[PDB]
């Protein structure tokens, strides 16, 4: 009965599960926000580049953005992969305790 | 937008000084474009006018 | 100079111990061609060579 | 910055900025992986304690 009331009253104990959820949500929101970076380009928007520049000039600006966008995605994957190693360790311990 | 046409007469050997980043008596003392100029520069040889 | 070397046997003058105040050319020299490769021309007055 | 004007300097600077972030990202990734390893050791140490 004490546990039931404790869980009803204070949710802070569950912060560990909430943190897993929040961290993944932030990583995805970060990838959207990083789309605005110019990465050395004139503009972060492909449409601005394509409207004002002809193909051979646009290609330079686009290539800068493409490289930059992959850099953001590679960063994301690496962070998810490291976190995955950590969640697996927790899962293995949880299985052991079960 | 915000379109303006600047207009003037210079010596032919000075045409090259109009471009941004240049130096010389025109670029330094008479007319200078900004480093990030976003327009177009056009010129012609009015030697009969 | 009164005379210039031919391209065949070009001259090479050494310059030292002086102030490169090229504004002295503005009163009468005219150059149809001018290009800097190792430095932006707008920086020529803040540098030693 | 001393030798180049702004629009030319910007190209050279952007190359260095990207490169410097590459060094920092490499650093953080290595520290993060090592942190996972030190945590595993700490968990074992706590268990042995
Ligand atoms: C012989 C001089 C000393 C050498 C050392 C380097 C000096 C750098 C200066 C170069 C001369 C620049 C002149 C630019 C043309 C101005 C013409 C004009 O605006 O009408």
């Amino acid at each position: 009965g004490k546990i039931q009331d404790s869980l009803s009253s204070t949710a802070s104990a569950l912060g560990k599960l909430q943190d897993v959820v929040n961290q993944n949500a932030q990583a995805l929101n970060t990838l959207v926000k990083q789309l605005s970076s110019n990465f050395g380009a004139i503009s972060s928007v492909l449409n601005d580049i394509l409207s004002r520049l002809d193909p051979p000039e646009a290609e330079v600006q686009i290539d800068r953005l493409i490289t930059g966008r992959l850099q953001s995605l590679q960063t994301y994957v690496t962070q998810q992969l490291i976190r995955a190693a950590e969640i697996r360790a927790s899962a293995n311990l949880a299985a052991t305790k079960m | 937008t915000n379109v303006y046409a600047d207009s003037f007469v210079i010596r032919g050997d000075e045409v090259r000084q109009i471009a941004p980043g240049q130096t010389g008596k025109i670029a330094d003392y008479n007319y200078k474009l900004p480093d990030d100029f976003t327009g177009c520069v056009i010129a012609w040889n009015s030697n009969n006018l | 100079a009164t005379r210039f070397a031919s391209v065949y046997a070009w001259n090479r003058k050494r310059i030292s111990n002086c102030v490169a105040d090229y504004s002295v050319l503005y009163n009468s020299a005219s150059f149809s061609t001018f290009k800097c490769y190792g430095v932006s021309p707008t920086k020529l007055n803040d540098l030693c060579f």
